[PDB]
């Protein structure tokens, strides 16, 4: 049993028509001191497989150097490690969801919320979470912390339900995904104004972007309003 | 008196170990297999013998890495070869994740050089019937080695192994001589298809399959990586006609 200490904020995800998508910050927090700011907390494993994690920090690093070893191993004895047997994004999943409950159940958890984004080998989409409690599920929104109080509502907008995913486009989809990332810069203390977002896309492949930023930020409003009720001026 | 031969640590009247010597035996008596050090690199070649039509071809790979930046191959008794590449692989994992660095090549040598001694270090243990042939591209250039039963290692411009390691050696030899300036990764692995094709003779009653892998730092960028399709097929041919 432990306590997190450095910590990243939320991780949203969807998924779309031909794929998914995820983001998260780039920011490592300290209790209420904005810490770190260079942070990746998106994760690619191999090409079709990006692992998005929030919670410790030091913990995140250590399920980051698990996925080096995760394709280090499966390329061991395994001529077609970049073809029919390569690493599925089912299979990141299941052995980290492995992991997460073996290590609740040893009462010393990875103090984490996860989400693993990708496309299956026959194009089919993968999104699903697991957190400190080694708890799973999928849906065609999914997002950890604050996110999930903020994003999924935005999110859900969009895809309702699974019908509604052939509907969507990578384009309505990274712009549902980077406005949840403005108003999360809007409410959540915790984050940085500076992110990640990925996309996994059975044709055009896994595109990574870094630096992204949140932009067209109302605050003009701030002026007219001043006092806490009758003060005028 | 006599014995001396038949538990595994002891010392014969000269000073020898006979088990290790016998577990040399079964190394001259497998498969040849070779190394060869270029410019920026290593390649690693060896003779598959063809048993029969039955072997599916291209299949029953006999080449190991271990981590991503190394490569390995042996003659003698194969299990015995993965047994030691399982080893260097844990050994490899856990350098790599006390000093996050990957493992330099002249240190994973030590690492199977430390382990396969120590099977000669009592009579409840067989030496390792086979001797490896294993290097790769490091923090700084690249190293090719070759380790026999006794551990006994050393760093090689060239190396070979096996049934036809004479012919080899020699055909090594010569390409050193020739080449004092240093020979490329792609020449490597042309001339390494040839050794193999002539290093054959020895066991020219037997149809074979050329496997062939390489780590060079311009060609894989560092990554050792197997050898396929069309620069196989090239070098296949580079033997073939130089066999005539």
């Amino acid at each position: 049993t432990q306590q997190p200490i450095v910590t990243g904020t939320s991780v949203i995800s969807m998924k779309y028509d031909n794929g998914v998508i995820i983001a998260a910050d780039n920011l490592g927090s300290y209790g209420s001191l904005l810490r770190f700011n260079g942070v990746e907390r998106l994760i690619p494993v191999g090409d079709n497989t990006v692992v998005g994690i929030s919670g410790d920090i030091s913990d995140m690093q250590h399920i980051e150097r698990l996925l080096k070893d995760l394709v280090t191993e499966n390329a061991y004895d395994n001529p077609l490690a970049d073809a029919e047997e390569a690493l599925e994004p089912s299979y990141i999943f299941e052995y980290l969801a492995t992991v997460m409950y073996q290590r609740r159940s040893k009462m010393n958890p990875l103090w984490n919320a996860i989400i693993v984004a990708g496309v299956q080998s026959n194009g089919d989409q993968f999104l699903r979470y697991v957190n400190l409690l080694g708890v799973t599920y999928s849906s065609p929104t999914l997002a950890t912390g604050f996110g999930a109080h903020m994003a999924n509502p935005l999110l859900r907008k969009v895809v309702d339900r699974e019908s509604d995913i052939p509907k969507t486009t990578v384009q309505v989809a990274e712009e549902a995904i980077v406005n949840a990332m403005r108003v999360l810069y809007y409410r959540d203390a915790r984050s940085s104004r500076n992110f990640s977002l990925a996309i996994i896309d059975k044709n055009t492949g896994l595109t990574f972007k870094k630096n992204l930023q949140v932009e067209n930020m109302k605050w003009d409003f701030a002026k007219d309003i001043k006092g806490y009720g009758t003060q005028k001026i | 008196g006599t014995g001396y031969d038949l538990s595994n640590s002891v010392f014969s009247p000269d000073g020898r170990n006979f088990q290790v010597e016998y577990a040399v035996k079964a190394v001259e008596n497998g498969t040849t297999s070779i190394g060869i050090k270029c410019n920026d690199g290593v390649v690693f070649a060896v003779e598959k013998l063809i048993t029969s039509k039955l072997l599916v071809p291209q299949k029953n790979v006999k080449i190991q890495v271990v981590d991503r930046h190394i490569g390995c191959v042996y003659s003698g008794l194969i299990p015995d070869g993965r047994h030691l590449v399982n080893r260097g692989r844990e050994e490899a994992a856990s350098f790599k994740k006390l000093y996050k660095t990957p493992i330099p090549i002249p240190a994973f040598a030590d690492r199977l050089g430390q382990y396969v001694q120590a099977h000669t270090l009592y009579n409840s243990v067989r030496p390792f019937g086979v001797s490896t042939i294993f290097g790769g591209v490091d923090k700084n250039g690249a190293h090719l080695y070759m380790l026999e039963p006794s551990g006994s290692y050393w760093g090689y411009k060239g190396a070979a192994t096996g049934k036809g390691r004479q012919s080899a050696k020699a055909e090594l030899e010569k390409l050193v001589d020739h080449h004092p300036e240093g020979l490329s990764a792609r020449e490597a692995v042309k001339q390494a298809a040839k050794i193999i094709y002539l290093a054959h003779e020895d066991n020219k009653e037997k149809d074979f399959e050329l496997e062939i892998s390489w780590c060079s730092l311009s060609e894989t960028n560092g990554l050792h990586k197997f050898v396929k399709g069309d620069l196989l097929q090239e070098a296949i041919d580079f033997a073939q006609k130089e066999i005539n």
